[PDB]
């Protein structure tokens, strides 16, 4: 009676094909034919990926699928004991069963389960060095004697999830213990479709779910969401109106003459999404408002020259083939206001990953810390289909200082690395760096790394720093008149950044002598250009 | 003495009782014995209605007959012919907000309540409609003394549910191999037999932590003790989301580290509703002064000058704990003023009486006994200005004007978060008590000056957390002031070659360009 | 500090012994004896 | 078989068992049986005053009742419709 729908997993359509394919192919055609053919059948299969995606719903579903005995399950280390000689005799108990009914019924046998939850906890790498002998390395030899020795078995299923595929032993994965490995990864927008209606469809069903709430927008909206995220979207969006019909302060009640009309309404899913969820390889406003305090105002042409340049690199790394790897450097004088920009390039990029990384996260680090960090940073980028990356004040991440002078080679190395390795196959990346010393680094000859440059300038002219203030409004008719006056007939050179600070100490003084006091300051600040 | 929980079809036996009692006369409250699959029921009859409310009726063949336990009684019903099912509430009746004591924490505790336990008290039936599972987990975190284990106690006895397990700590590790294992799965034991034996009608069952940080750290960062650290959280992760599903638990975790845990344990799904425990203001104070002084209120032992908006204006930055014992103090001060026995202990009668406590030991407890650990510290002052200052020329003057004005544009703008001002000038002109004048008539929540004279051997990483730490800590309020004082001592700069420490430079560089969360 | 550590082996102990099963004989032989004087009293 | 450490408050079992029994001879030594909250408990009297020590005597309205629990006993009695209290010396001359 078994039936896909009825297993309720969306957006791994491909996998299990494959898995189906591999694993149970020759267990359902005709059986005479496959003797004709003397092949043995596969007995193992592994699955690994990042948190919450899928894995043990799977297992679980697999095990109910088939008409055999009951799996015996494993959780983590649950057979380790303490007593010399222990911890063996667990492993070997388990395949009992097994090895009677074969000797008995030959190749009538039924099929037995066997599920490993964690494995990585209890199957690490074997020492293979003198006086490095590992804490417990009799159970990996045991179970690799039982899965494959020298009596035979075909009558049985091992399968193993875990989240480090790098730390199993690598004799148990030849083609001979566990054949099929699967990487059970994030979906993409019809996976995301595919699992909101499994999870909608009872409620759908009974007319709980109000007529607003449309499907794809929410699927849309939606960027880099692992499975269970979805289904605590739902969740927190369904309790919701539960509690506005609960009133409870002074004494639970439930008022159950408009508990018959409970409905949910996309209000409640705007809200969740605002408040409750926050996915992890996705990202959220806090980040940008942090960056960008103060928004960004036209005060002049280069703004939008500068912006327009991001765009062309952006559709570059959307479309170019030949080369899935890009970067650009923002250079400067400080107080230019350059951070600011590029966040703001990065939030219009409109690319499903964004992150930023900023020294201002790892204060104290030793210079280790600091390249596993980056490094982890990075690492998570390979997992999309585009990613964009920021890199901040690459100065301060290098420790520099005039004297002597002074900084930390291992850093530099690694980014000198780390600007040329391509991503995996069939994936795009943007790299975006700003600074404020261009001739250092040229001197450490790593403008050759980078794919080109752009420059920002300070305001020049009386009649752009007018303009901001206009745009600012801190000043009004008369003491811009006076301003302008006073300032129109000269040259300037100051940092936007500068310039709110300026206002805002000028503004303390009393009502008549604002401008007299903001007049001193930007002459005594001076130029130097 | 024949009371069983196995499962009576309501269905069936009612069609028993009609084939019964066919054609016989009932009237409410008739009581009754009805003779079900050879097992006696006690029926008592509750409401009749015509095919209109009838005192006695007829039972005929189309007579349509709901059954509901009683109070109290362990049958089991199954079916749809019953209507009231008599599921027991999961709240005590008696409980009421206003008894559970806890002040200035309304808005936690709603969305708490909204997302933990809403769909634990609606009706089953609508719950069925939904097929949708219940949140598993609560985290708390916050600074020392704001009322965490407070709040899990208040919620450990809010249900109807059996007493919770505690675990105190690391309580669990143990030296022989695979011990400790088996005592995290010794805990989870009872819920898997009841939820094995009753399914959906399992009561509920509750887990603490305490201090859980000290267990479960990120796998493969520490080092000598990853293996068993590793297994413990295995084991933990496995156990709660795994194989076999489990939907009657809830846990609850508290820790003052929020980053140390592993991120594998913080999915939906699992440990998911985070919250944050702060300090309180003005309302939360007055709230807390409310409820620790209810009895001595009740009971006329305070006196009338007492006005305790003043004591919620005249303490900033307290915490929970301090205003526990301020009250404490006030009280002995008043008790030990009638007792007089310094010789032998010796109690009084005739003023043992009239006991009352004034304002006057509310004052003068709090200029003594209390020293909240966030706030605004006297004897530094007295340490850093030991000649007051002396009016000797307009600079002086010229200096305080301008501390003047720096403090207040930091208090008035809304575009310049932060702010910054350097103190310079010859030797031996005295720069740090006119900083530490300045600071002081801030009149600023909270003041804090970090010297190099208190780290005197540390080496470099030393000082980067020392100083990491004071300003962690002044992000934590609504105002702030930090005093950097000698910064070529803090650098370590010798003239001959130079010489000096780089971290720290790179540190207090990164430092003077981070603004503090939204708002403060 | 030290990781976890095996526990050693185990040295059981029996309890009874032929001495004291012969003298456990000792004590059930004249059972039978005293017996056979009840059923011929009663006989 | 019903014994708990329930809190029982004197001072409504007492005006109950007025309520029950007033009008009603009552003689020193007495057994009997007292339904309170729906709870059996079995009460002995002790000592009889008149309204003077007496054998028997009859139970009214007003008359004035002081419970103790039994020795060893764990029936938790609160209020001040009771003769035990406590006191602790924890200092010496
Ligand atoms: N493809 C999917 N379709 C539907 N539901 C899904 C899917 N993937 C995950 N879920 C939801 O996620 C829930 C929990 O996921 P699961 O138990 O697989 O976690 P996991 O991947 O094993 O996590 P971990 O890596 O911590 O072991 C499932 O019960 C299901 O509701
Ligand atoms: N047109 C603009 N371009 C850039 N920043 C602007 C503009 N208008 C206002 N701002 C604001 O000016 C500030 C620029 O500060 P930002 O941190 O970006 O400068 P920075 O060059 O990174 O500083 P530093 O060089 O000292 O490290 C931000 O608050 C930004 O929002
Ligand atoms: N919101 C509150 N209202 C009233 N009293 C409070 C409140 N919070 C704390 N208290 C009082 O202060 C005490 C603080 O102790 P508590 O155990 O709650 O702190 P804590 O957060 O556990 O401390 P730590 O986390 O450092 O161990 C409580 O026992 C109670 O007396
Ligand atoms: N008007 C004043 N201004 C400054 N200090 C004053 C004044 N009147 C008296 N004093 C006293 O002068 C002393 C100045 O010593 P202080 O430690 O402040 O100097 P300093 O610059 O830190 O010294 P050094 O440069 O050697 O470290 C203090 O005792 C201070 O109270």
């Amino acid at each position: 009676d078994w039936n896909f729908e009825k297993m309720g997993i969306g957006g791994l359509d491909k996998e299990f094909s494959d898995i189906f394919r591999r694993a149970f192919a020759s267990r359902v055609f005709p059986p005479e034919i496959v003797e004709q053919m003397g092949c043995k059948h596969v007995k193992g299969i592994l699955l690994y990926g990042p948190p919450g995606c899928g894995k043990t719903l799977l297992a679980r579903q697999i095990g109910k699928m088939l008409n055999a005995r009951e799996p015996k399950v494993v959780n983590g280390p649950e057979i380790l004991n303490k007593y010399v000689g222990e911890s063996e005799a667990n492993i070997r108990k388990l395949f009992a069963d097994a090895e009677e009914e074969q000797r008995r019924l030959g190749a009538n046998s039924g099929l037995h389960i066997i599920i490993f939850d964690e494995i990585d906890a209890i199957c690490k790498q074997r020492g293979s060095m003198a006086g490095s002998t590992g804490v417990h390395d009799t159970v990996v030899n045991q179970l690799l004697s039982k899965i494959d020795g020298v009596e035979q078995l075909n009558n049985i299923l091992v399968i193993g999830m875990t989240n480090r595929p790098d730390l199993i032993d690598e004799a148990l994965l030849r083609p001979g213990r566990l054949e099929v490995k699967m990487e059970i990864g994030l979906p993409d927008e019809k996976g995301r479709l595919q699992i909101l209606h499994i999870h909608t469809a009872r409620m759908r069903g009974h007319q709980l779910l109000s007529a607003d709430v449309d499907i794809k927008e929410l699927a849309v909206e939606t960027k880099n969401f692992s499975g269970a995220e979805l289904e605590g979207l739902v969740r927190a969006a369904q309790s919701t109106a539960m509690n506005r019909h609960i009133k409870a302060s002074t004494k639970v009640e439930v008022d159950m003459e408009k508990a018959e009309s409970l409905q949910v309404t996309r209000g409640d899913f705007l809200a969740s999404l605002e408040n409750d969820i926050k996915p992890a390889f996705g990202t959220n406003q806090e980040d940008y408002a942090s960056y960008i305090m103060n928004g960004i105002i036209k005060w002049g042409d280069p703004v939008t020259r500068v912006l327009d340049d991001g765009e062309l690199l952006v559709q570059q790394t959307k479309n170019s083939d030949r080369t899935p790897l890009v970067s650009v450097l923002l250079e400067g004088p400080p107080h230019s206001g350059k951070t600011a920009l590029a966040a703001k390039i990065a939030e219009e990029s409109n690319f499903p990953f964004i992150k930023i990384c900023s020294p201002d996260k790892m204060i104290g680090f030793s210079e280790t810390a600091k390249c596993q960090a980056m490094k982890k940073i990075f690492d998570d980028a390979y997992k999309s289909q585009l990613s964009c990356v920021v890199v901040d004040d690459i100065e301060r991440l290098l420790d520099y200082v005039p004297i002597g002078p002074r900084f930390s080679n291992l850093v530099l190395q690694a980014l000198l690395v780390l600007l040329k390795k391509a991503p995996p196959q069939g994936r795009k990346l943007l790299i975006i760096g700003t600074t404020s010393r261009k001739d250092v680094l040229q001197e450490m000859e790593m403008l050759n790394a980078f794919s080109t440059t752009i420059h920002v300038p300070n305001i020049a002219t009386g009649e752009q720093l007018l303009e901001a203030l206009e745009l600012l409004g801190n000043f009004k008719d008369k003491e811009r008149t006076t301003i302008a006056q006073q300032v129109k007939g000269k040259k300037v050179w100051i940092g936007i950044k500068k310039l709110l600070m300026l206002i805002e100490m000028s503004l303390q003084m009393d009502p008549e002598y604002r401008v007299r006091k903001f007049l001193a300051l930007l002459r005594e600040e001076g130029a130097s250009p | 003495k024949n009371i069983d929980s196995n499962p009576y079809d309501t269905d069936k036996m009612a069609a028993e009782f009609i084939q019964q009692f066919n054609n016989q006369a009932f009237s409410v409250g008739q009581q009754l014995v009805f003779s079900f699959n050879d097992k006696l029921f006690g029926l008592l009859v509750k409401d009749i209605e015509a095919m209109q409310k009838i005192e006695v009726g007829l039972v005929v063949g189309n007579s349509q007959v709901a059954f509901e336990k009683a109070e109290n009684s362990s049958l089991n019903l199954i079916g749809k012919a019953k209507t009231k099912e008599n599921r027991q509430s999961i709240i005590n009746p008696d409980w009421n907000f206003e008894k559970m004591g806890i002040g200035g924490l309304d808005k936690e505790f709603s969305d708490i309540f909204r997302r933990a336990f809403a769909s634990r008290v609606f009706p089953p039936e609508i719950v069925e409609q939904m097929g949708c599972k219940h949140v598993k987990g609560i985290l708390l975190y916050g600074p020392p003394g704001c009322g965490k284990t407070l709040l899990a106690r208040q919620i450990g006895k809010m249900l109807n549910a059996r007493e919770p397990k505690v675990v105190n700590g690391p309580e669990i590790l143990n030296k022989y191999v695979g011990e400790s294992e088996a005592n995290i799965r010794k805990l989870f034991a009872d819920a898997e037999e009841e939820q094995r034996r009753l399914g959906a009608n399992s009561g509920l069952h509750i887990i603490i932590f305490d201090e859980i940080d000290a267990i479960c750290k990120q796998r493969g960062s520490m080092a000598g003790s990853t293996g068993v650290h590793d297994t413990v959280v295995n084991q933990l992760l496995s156990k709660i989301d795994g194989v076999e599903q489990l939907n009657n638990i809830l846990v609850i975790g508290m820790t003052n580290r929020p980053d140390l845990i592993d991120e594998a344990l913080l999915r939906p799904g699992r440990l998911e509703v985070k919250m944050e425990i702060g300090l309180p203001d003005e309302k939360g104070r007055l709230q807390i002064l409310h409820i620790h002084t209810a009895r001595m209120r009740g009971h006329q032992l305070l006196s009338a000058d007492v006005d305790i908006k003043e004591l919620a204006v005249e303490t900033k930055n307290f915490s929970g704990a301090e205003l526990e014992g301020l009250v404490r103090a006030a009280q002995s001060t008043a008790m030990n003023r009638h007792i007089k026995a310094s010789t032998k202990v010796e109690v009084d009668m005739e003023k043992a009486e009239s006991l009352q406590v004034t304002r006057g030991d509310f004052l003068a407890s709090l200029e003594n006994d209390i020293k909240p650990a966030f706030g605004t510290n006297q004897e530094d002052y007295a340490s850093y200005i030991m000649n007051g200052i002396i009016k000797w020329g307009d600079p002086v003057t010229r200096v305080l004007d301008d501390g003047e004005l720096l403090v207040q544009q930091t208090k008035n703008s809304d575009r310049t978060p932060l702010v910054s001002v350097l103190l310079e000038g010859p030797p031996h002109s005295g720069k740090t008590a006119l900083a530490a004048k300045i600071a002081e008539e801030s009149n600023f929540p909270f003041i804090k000056i970090c010297s190099p004279d208190k780290m005197i051997g540390f080496s470099e990483t030393a000082k980067c957390q020392a100083m990491k730490k004071i300003f962690d800590d002044a992000y934590k309020s609504q105002l702030s002031c930090v005093v950097v004082d000698d910064i070529e001592r803090l650098l370590d700069y010798v003239p001959i070659g130079p010489r000096f420490s780089n971290l720290v430079l790179q540190a207090l560089l990164v430092l003077l360009k981070k603004a503090p969360p939204q708002g403060r | 500090g030290n990781p976890a550590i095996f526990a050693s082996g185990i040295i059981m102990d029996s309890s009874i012994s032929k001495q004291a099963l012969s003298e456990i004989e000792t004590r059930h032989s004249e059972i039978i004896k005293l017996e056979n004087s009840i059923r011929e009293l009663h006989d």
